[PDB]
């Protein structure tokens, strides 16, 4: 019945003014990539930074179980593209946002599927 | 320069051929630092440059390639070097990493513990080690060949590196091993490669290219480390991050190098020649299974 809610805790810690998780592993890349959110190799475009996925996963970084009956990690072993404007807090960004299942872009940061 | 636009500098062949005596390493650029791109870690830059240099060698790159990376953790609890290796290597490459201390990684599997506890059933196509004990950097005592994890690495290479495979093992002025240099003579080619981002340090990666499983050349490792220090002492390397800004050709080309199982009797000179050219890997293609030995103790009463 009792489960630690790590996601909520980071969110509240951030709103309380706490410093975001650091030492996310930023990759060197061309920044001419597809811009999709989570990829097998860095795919940042001109407006993004690419990061090693494990280092941007709240569950990986805080040594807690993954929110998944399988415990499978969405980010470990992959690269996550983060908008440059949000790259001071990749863990926050990945937690607070969601990937369009059709085009693979971040909803609100690349996904255009909801356009006329 | 020209050198400043390369990923780093490899030890020129003539320095390998000397018979120098070991001296203290005194680097002119000691204390210089390269200007890293914004927000990029030293370890990401260093591994990027290592991989850029490895792109210029005749690495064997089979389907279902197997790579193991020792010393992969950081005091930060992450694995920047692993993240670069996985970007570099073809998608699908099996990547295992390890460190004495806990860390989270993008590797397919991670083992925490002293490297001497690590065992694998299978052979590997590439071994990378950044393992280092900063207590070796003590200038008040004599600089002898070191054992420890280097003894493990030497055995691991001879027992678990596929013929045709390659290694890159980090050394410094004081972190080195004579048998490891000697084992460089069991590859078709070898060098000591210094990254341009960390050129102010006596660090180098000892690279053995295309393993042959037997000595092609007899190397005295005490002499060769003295030769390496002599080179470093007399050839200042300009700190440079220039190569980090061009990643268009970074990925390791998937060559689909052939993998064959072969018994010792079948390694003729035509096989040895293919091995030496980066055109063949000899090992089993079974499943990759690893383990870490755990010492059990009960300290109650
Ligand atoms: N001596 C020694 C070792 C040092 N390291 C690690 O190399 C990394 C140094 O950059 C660091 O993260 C460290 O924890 C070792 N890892 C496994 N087995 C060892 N025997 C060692
Ligand atoms: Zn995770
Ligand atoms: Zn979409």
């Amino acid at each position: 019945a009792f489960a630690v809610d790590a996601a909520k805790a980071y969110k509240d810690y951030l709103a309380s003014g706490g410093q975001p998780i650091t030492n996310c592993v930023k990759m060197l890349c061309t920044h001419t990539g597809t811009g999709q959110a989570i990829t097998v190799t860095p795919e940042a475009n001109m407006d993004q930074e690419s990061f090693g996925g494990a280092s941007c996963c709240l569950y990986c970084r805080c040594h807690i179980d993954h929110p998944n009956p399988k415990g499978f990690c969405d980010l470990k072993g992959k690269y996550v593209q983060i908008p440059t404007t949000c790259a001071n807090d990749p863990v926050g960004f990945t937690l607070k946002n969601t990937v369009c299942t059709v085009c693979g872009m971040w909803k609100g940061y690349g996904c255009s599927c909801d356009q006329l | 320069s020209s050198q400043a636009w390369q990923p780093g500098v490899a030890m020129p062949n003539l320095y390998k051929m000397q018979r120098m005596l070991l001296e203290k390493c005194d680097l002119q650029n000691y204390g210089d630092s390269a200007t890293l791109p914004k927000g990029i870690m030293m370890n990401v830059a260093k591994y990027t440059q290592l991989c850029q240099y490895l792109n210029t060698l005749t690495l064997a790159v089979p389907y279902n390639m197997r790579v193991i990376h020792f010393g992969a953790g950081s005091d930060k609890g992450v694995a920047p070097g692993t993240a670069v290796l996985r970007q570099w290597l073809p998608t699908g490459t099996l990547l295992v990493d390890s460190d004495l201390n806990d860390f989270v990684s993008d590797a397919d599997s991670t083992l925490i513990g002293d490297c001497a506890t690590v065992h694998t059933a299978n052979k590997w196509d590439l071994i990378i080690s950044d393992m280092y004990d900063p207590k070796t950097k003590n200038v008040t005592k004599e600089n002898d060949s070191k054992e420890g994890f280097f003894t493990y690495i030497c055995g691991f290479i001879q027992q678990k590196l596929a013929l045709g495979g390659s290694v890159a093992i980090k050394i410094t002025e004081h972190s080195w091993n004579a048998d490891l240099y000697k084992l460089m003579g069991h590859f078709a080619w070898w060098t000591a490669f210094v990254t341009n981002v960390n050129a102010s340090s006596s660090e180098a990666f000892l690279i053995g290219c295309n393993y042959l499983g037997k000595p092609r050349e007899q190397i005295d490792g005490y002499v060769m480390h003295a030769n390496y220090i002599f080179w470093r002492n007399t050839n200042p390397i300009q700190l440079s991050s220039y190569s980090l800004f061009d990643m268009s050709k970074f990925p390791l080309k998937l060559r689909g190098t052939a993998v064959m199982s072969l018994k010792e009797g079948q390694i003729n000179d035509m096989i040895l020649s293919l091995l030496s050219k980066g055109r063949l890997i000899i090992r089993e293609n079974n499943r990759v299974v690893i383990s870490s030995d755990v010492l059990v103790n009960n300290e109650n009463l």
